């Protein structure tokens, strides 16, 4: 019926960039890149954040099936991005976006595209479809962070703060294979986790449970700290390897 | 685009509708005769009928009532037509001028409406206060009859019984009452209403409603000295009004069903009857007069007259004489005796009037060797079953060949200096177990004689039970000789075995010529048919041999020789068989993609495939891969009756709507989808059924016949006898002749006032659209019959095109010429 | 896996003819060669290149692929041509999408007159229908081409809904601009040709209303050519557009532009005097001016004329056999 698109962490240390010689650090540059090159291009079209998140899933789903040295990631993100918009009813035309991504890159860069930057991505447009199995529908975590949210009850102010710090780790976990690992609604709920950790909130007491010390098993069942603790981990990796902070 | 032209060779020669009073006079005796869009109206004497005037009406005739409204001299008309314009005429004369009146008119179509199953009926009160019709489900429509309602205006009045039968105003209330027979699930039940122009709606009726019998078909409002209502069915005839109730249920009209009805006495003591197989009853009303001075209705009497041809109407006119008017068959004018002849008869028939009948099928052949060409048809149906020998010599000379059978299809075939014809004949479940015919006919009149002894469908096991009295249909195969027409040979197909397909022709290499039929397995029990043989004959030495049989898995509807290849339909099928030299037929190629394959036409290695409900599609033959390519279809869905290739690129269809359309390759290589859609480019409301499209023409070829701007010919044959020509015109020539119409509709005076563009527009119960491509052939020989005024005012300001003067203005003479010149090809 | 779309090839069907021509390419009846069951294939052709995989075809696999019901077609798989031996950038082939082949389609069977409803077949007919629809959307989907070529129709009498080209979500919280001008204008809805542009599920009531009135009278009921004529046939029957009978009327664009010849009064039930009581007040509600009280496809399964239909029993409709190609001589 439907196809699997959720990997093992062991799983990545095989994928056909890795087999190619790739090391596991430039792997995860290259999705970085790709994904921000998808989210920084959409957000000055003004595309709506699903629209950008189903271009990134879409893009990271890729690179489980092909290597980043047979496959330039601006392009395949190009790509992902303008079939993202027709899925997603927020439709670009190609042109503009090569326009865009030729305004965000460099000269190094955008030689990836080549002589003809629309052919390369248009024709891509095939490989895309078949490699991501026609499945276009795609859910994220942002729905599932208000969805439970508002079953939230309590001090406004702090339960929107809550949503807001979640909200950003969503942004940043787009960045990440957290989208091959975990459904999206566990990615809400580590990042709701997360941020209450942070902002030494105690969710529980705004849930219809309020002694249900492990709150999030209302919203998603069968989740163990276990994984929700792995979740945050790689988060805020993110922002220890960089030099940026967390929200707060 | 597509440019033709589309003529009628032979009128209409179906009798539809039949009324008499004092139309043209009040003293004279009418008697008007309808056929399909044609109005005959005659004057009765003591010897026959005198013509006096014939009209044509841009619209088929659905009611035609004559009445006489207070203050009027004489009868006034009612004519609604099948796309509901109405109308009243009148009848003038001024000295030798004769011309028809619209008094008044308009068209009465519902926006929203289910149209009936019994089709539109029209009524009109005997005070002559009001029309009623019943043109849809759940409605009464009523024109008032007042003087000033020149657009006759009318209102629905809400019916609450959903499924009329039949209704009709009855003679002697005190407010205008209709009386109907309705069907609703506790069965047919006949009721009455009152119909108030004042509050305009009903009102409770005189008399209550009675259950009556389940096949009660027609309704009678028996004149003011009886009163009330007599009611027709299939095993009983009863008479209705308030209290009284009678019913005679003699078994003499059991046996056929009653369609038509007659009043003789002008006081309903009698009543002509005409059933389906031809006979004629005498209905009688036995009055018993009380002490009161009352009269009152005592008994019904149903006496057997004689035989008659099928009649849709009858109609008493004086003395004994009465005109039954045939669809089915040749219509008569015959005397009613008061002493029977020695055989037991009523009857003598006086005259014959031609009716081509429903011509099913149609071939032209060269019998004299003459160029000419002259064209066999199947016409008529049961005992009225023809074949007609058509020849051009200025009327039409016609043959008639009585088979007393169906006649189904016809082909023929040079080399045995014959005709092969496929009948049906009824025979009915006898005591036996087995049937008997009704009457001797054509295949049990053959000198000699076969029967299939097939072994195909014999294991059966499938059970068909039979009761007494049940009719089936028995088909045969006759071989009819050229010259006398004889029945030389009648082979007859297995039981329940349809004979629904027949060719002549040779195969392969086989230098036999053979008759080949495809037929269909029938039993009541089936949707479609699933068991069917494709049976190859030889005509040798007087006798019909089997020569080979192919079983097939559905109905043969058509079939159709394809370069020494057969090409058959089976179902959905389309399949291209090859003789092989064991003399067997070997299946080479199929396509599938049809819905149930009707009808087939060739030519070239192209096929032209008609389709129940999915319009016409144009396959092509690959010789180099032995298979078939859809090349193109027409994607408007139109349910066929007929098919024909004009050339290459033009295919001609006819609908089950009356309508003729043509389509065309869209001849645009850019796309695949360009060339693989068929774009209707022709559209015509002919106003007849079209069974046979047939290439050939029936004038005379000495050769010096001069190149007329016409290009190719077919003729067809329809349900009402009407044979039509279509042909083909340059863009040059169409563009003259339509300017002209429009120029000539202006000037031309219509009966009722309806407007010809309308009438021949396209038109199915969903869709109306203007005509498109074609030419009314019969509008443009109608220029020579206007006067001279009316002539030059029509060609005033008419310039000519892509000619050998590219502007040339036209004159009356010119214009004389040019249509003189087009009554030449028929 | 059963899941991974696009890798079959169009080799496994025998293509047995093209059954229409759609919108993004030609509907192929073809035969399965291994199961032998009967599909047809809309071809997707990508080779215009102007933007790539259609739209409309992306709608039709995002939504098909969700949408589980008797009611709506299923979207068996999607195969390809023969693909060039990788080298991707000069491979045009298309795509097809397979469905399962249904018998007919409403339009062809009623343009040609060779189908017969009972009462009792336009309640089995209605009923899936609006199953059909109230399970799109109770999934928060529009159709927004609701016709009778849509309504795909096997001769068990099983209904199903189609062409999903235009389908989008409807989001009651968040007013979107959509598209105007979506359904066809015989089956369009009175607030759309007056340009709602942020339209309700309720158009894709008003057509299936449409479609109800046309069972019963066999003709489509509201036939025009141009946006203002549709307005005016409509105005006759269910009334003049008003602020009384649609207090927000005057919001819409057009109201002021676009007004019929009077203010008609509506005479739905006069007309459709011959329609059942029990469907007559269907109707009435399907065909109500104002999209805020016209009713839900819910509401329409909850109606006299349709709650206590079985669909155990589905009706076949009286629909073409043999004998409608003769004749009868009487
Ligand atoms: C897109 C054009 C048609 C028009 O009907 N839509 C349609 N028709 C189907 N079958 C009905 C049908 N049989 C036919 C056979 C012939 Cl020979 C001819 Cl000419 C037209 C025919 N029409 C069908 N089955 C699955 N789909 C699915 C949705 C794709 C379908 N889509």
């Amino acid at each position: 019926t439907k196809p699997c698109w959720y990997w093992d962490k062991k799983d990545l240390a095989h994928t056909p960039s890795q087999l190619e010689g790739l090391d596991p650090a430039t792997e995860a540059r290259y999705r970085r890149e790709g994904a921000r090159f998808i989210f920084d291009v959409g957000t000055r079209l003004g595309l709506h954040y699903d629209t950008l998140a189903t271009g990134i899933i879409y893009f990271h789903r890729f690179y489980m099936f092909h290597s980043f040295k047979q496959f330039p990631r601006y392009v395949t993100g190009a790509c992902c991005l303008f079939l993202a918009g027709k899925v997603e009813e927020t439709p670009k035309k190609c042109k503009d976006i090569i326009k865009t991504a030729r305004s965000l890159l460099n000269d190094v860069q955008f030689g990836q595209f080549g002589d003809d930057p629309k052919e390369e991505v248009m024709v891509l447009e095939r490989i895309l479809l078949q490699t991501i199995k026609f499945d276009l529908q795609v859910e994220h975590p942002y729905q599932f962070l208000l969805k439970y949210a508002k079953q939230l009850k309590g001090d406004k102010n702090k339960i929107q703060k809550l949503v807001q710090m979640a909200w950003t780790f969503v942004n940043d976990s787009l960045c990440t294979t957290l989208s091959l690992q975990w459904e999206p609604e566990i990615i809400a709920v580590a990042v709701m986790y997360l941020a209450g950790r942070l902002c030494k909130f105690e969710i529980q007491e705004w849930t219809s449970k309020p002694m249900y010390r492990r709150w999030w098993e209302q919203f998603v069942q069968d989740v163990p700290v276990d994984v929700l603790e792995d979740i945050c981990h790689q988060i805020l990796d993110l922002y220890s390897q960089g030099k940026q902070q967390m929200p707060h | 685009m597509s440019y033709n032209y589309v003529v009628t060779a032979q009128k209409p020669t179906a009798v539809n509708g039949c009324v008499t009073g004092h139309f043209t006079s009040a003293e004279d005796l009418n008697l008007l005769i309808a056929k399909n869009t044609r109005l005959e109206i005659y004057v009765v004497t003591a010897e026959g009928l005198r013509p006096v005037k014939e009209v044509g009406m841009y619209g088929k005739i659905a009611v035609m009532e004559l009445f006489r409204p207070k203050g009027e001299s004489k009868d006034l008309l009612f004519i609604l037509t099948a796309k509901y314009n109405a109308c009243i005429l009148e009848y003038k004369q001024s000295g030798e001028s004769i011309d028809i009146i619209t008094r008044a008119h308009g068209n009465v179509q519902d926006r929203i409406g289910r149209p009936s199953e019994t089709g539109i009926i029209g009524i009109i009160d005997p005070e002559c206060r009001m029309i009623g019709l019943r043109l849809y489900d759940g409605l009464f429509k009523v024109i008032p009859l007042d003087r000033d309602n020149k657009e006759l205006k009318a209102f629905n009045i809400r019916l609450e019984e959903l499924h009329v039968i039949d209704v009709k105003f009855l003679y002697g209330c005190q407010a205008p009452t209709i009386c109907f027979v309705y069907q609703d699930p506790q069965g047919r039940h006949v009721k009455t209403y009152e119909v108030s122009l004042r509050e305009k709606e009903f009102n409770k009726g005189p008399w209550k409603q009675e259950n009556v019998e389940a096949e009660a078909s027609m309704v009678i409002a028996v004149p003011e000295p009886f009163g009330g209502a007599i009611i027709i069915g299939q095993e009983s005839i009863t008479y209705h009004n308030g209290d009284k109730y009678l019913a005679i249920a003699p078994p003499i009209i059991k046996q056929s069903t009653i369609v038509c009805h007659n009043r003789v006495d002008p006081n309903g003591s009698r009543y002509l009857l005409g059933d389906m197989e031809g006979r004629l009853f005498m209905l009688l009303l036995e009055k018993e007069e009380q002490m009161d001075g009352t009269v009152t209705l005592k008994d019904l009497r149903v006496e057997l007259l004689g035989e008659t041809s099928i009649a849709e109407c009858l109609t008493y006119l004086d003395n004994g004489v009465v005109f039954v008017g045939s669809r089915l068959g040749d219509s008569q004018l015959v005397k009613l005796n008061v002493d029977s002849n020695e055989q037991g008869s009523y009857v003598v028939a006086m005259e014959t009037f031609t009716n081509l009948g429903p011509i099913v099928d149609m071939c032209v052949v060269d019998l004299e060797r003459q160029g000419q060409g002259q064209l066999v048809t199947c016409s008529g149906a049961f005992k009225e079953g023809s074949l007609r020998i058509i020849r051009n010599g200025q009327k039409l000379h016609i043959r008639t060949v009585p088979l007393y059978e169906s006649p189904r299809k016809i082909c023929y075939q040079e080399v045995s200096q014959c005709f092969g014809v496929l009948s049906s004949r009824i025979e009915v479940q006898d005591t036996s177990g087995g049937t008997t015919a009704l009457r001797p006919s054509a295949s049990t009149q053959a000198l000699s004689s076969s029967v299939s002894s097939s072994k195909l469908f014999s294991s059966s096991t499938a059970p068909h039970e039979t009761s007494f009295g049940e009719e089936v249909e028995v088909h045969n195969l006759l071989i009819i000789d050229q010259h006398t027409f004889e029945v030389l040979h009648a082979h007859q197909f297995l039981q329940n075995e349809y004979a629904l397909s027949l060719v002549s022709c040779k195969l392969g290499k086989d230098p036999n010529t053979y008759f080949i039929v495809g037929t269909a397995m029938v039993y009541p029990e089936e949707a479609e048919p699933k068991q069917g043989r494709i049976v190859v004959f030889q005509y040798s030495d007087g006798k019909l041999q089997t020569v080979a049989e192919k079983e097939v898995k559905g109905a043969v509807y058509s079939m159709v020789e394809f370069n020494g290849k057969l090409l058959a339909s089976i179902n959905s099928t389309v399949r291209l068989y090859e003789w092989t030299t064991e003399k067997e037929l070997r299946t080479e190629c199929n396509h599938y993609n049809n819905i149930m394959a009707l009808y087939l036409k060739t030519k070239g290695d192209f096929i032209l495939v008609g389709d129940l409900m999915r319009s016409v599609l144009l396959l092509a033959y690959k010789p180099m891969e032995g298979n078939f390519e859809e090349i193109a279809r027409d994607f408007n869905p139109n349910w066929m009756s007929a098919v024909e290739i004009l050339d290459d690129d033009n295919f001609l269809g006819a609908e089950n709507a009356f309508n003729l359309f043509v389509c065309q390759k869209d001849s645009a290589a850019t796309t695949d989808e360009e060339r693989q859609h068929l774009q209707e480019v022709g559209l015509f409301h002919l106003g007849e059924f079209v069974n046979v499209f047939c290439h050939g023409s029936l004038v005379m070829q000495n050769l010096g016949e001069t190149s007329t701007p016409t290009q190719g010919s077919v003729l067809f044959g329809t349900v009402n006898g009407m044979i039509g020509l279509v042909t083909s015109l340059s863009e040059s020539w169409y563009n003259l002749l339509l300017d002209m119409q429009n120029r000539l509709n202006k000037v031309i005076k219509s009966v009722g006032k309806i407007e010809h563009s309308f009438w021949r527009s396209f038109h199915t119960e969903r869709k109306t659209e203007p005509a498109t491509g074609f030419i009314d052939g019969d509008l443009i020989e109608s220029f020579l019959d206007i006067s001279r005024p009316k002539m030059q005012e029509v060609v005033a300001n008419l310039q000519y095109d892509d000619g050998s003067g590219m502007k040339r203005e036209a004159t009356a003479d010119d214009l004389i010429k040019v249509v003189e010149e087009l009554t030449r090809i028929h | 896996t059963e899941s991974d779309w696009g890798k079959r090839c169009v080799d496994k069907f025998d293509i047995i003819g093209i059954i229409g021509e759609g919108t993004y390419g030609q509907v192929y009846k073809a035969k399965d060669k291994d199961t032998g069951e009967l599909v047809a294939l809309k071809k997707v052709r990508l080779d215009n290149e102007k933007e790539g995989f259609p739209i409309t075809a992306i709608r039709e696999i995002k939504i098909l692929r969700q949408l589980i019901h008797r009611s709506v077609v299923n979207m068996k798989e999607i195969v390809t041509d023969k693909q060039d031996a990788l080298d991707f950038k000069k491979d045009k082939g298309a795509f097809y999408l397979v469905f399962e082949y249904m018998d007919h389609d409403l339009m062809g069977l009623l343009e040609s007159g060779l189908v017969h409803f009972s009462e009792d077949h336009i309640k089995s007919f209605m009923k899936q229908l609006m199953e059909g629809l109230e399970y799109c959307h109770k999934k928060n989907f529009l159709h927004r081409d609701i016709k009778c070529s849509n309504i795909l129709l096997n001769n068990s009498g099983q209904i199903k809904l189609a062409d999903f080209g235009l389908a989008r979500l409807y989001n009651s919280e968040e007013s979107r601009p959509y598209t105007n001008k979506v359904i066809t204008l015989w089956y369009r809805p009175p607030e759309l040709l007056l340009g709602e542009e942020r339209y309700t599920p309720a158009i894709d009531v008003w057509s299936c209303g449409c479609i109800l009135g046309e069972l019963f009278t066999k003709k489509p009921i509201f036939q025009a050519n141009l946006e203002l004529a549709q307005l005016e046939l409509i105005s006759r029957l269910c009334g003049s557009p008003c602020p009384a009978v649609w207090p927000d009327v005057i919001r819409l664009p057009y109201f002021n532009t676009m007004k019929p010849k009077k203010q008609y009064r509506r005479r739905l039930r006069e007309e459709f005097s011959f329609i059942p009581s029990a469907a007559l007040d269907l109707l009435d509600h399907m065909l109500t001016l104002d999209p805020s009280k016209r009713c839900t496809a819910e509401q329409t399964l909850q109606s006299d004329f349709l709650k206590d239909v079985e669909l155990s029993k589905m009706a076949p409709p009286d629909l073409p056999h043999w004998q409608d190609c003769h004749e009868l001589w009487s």
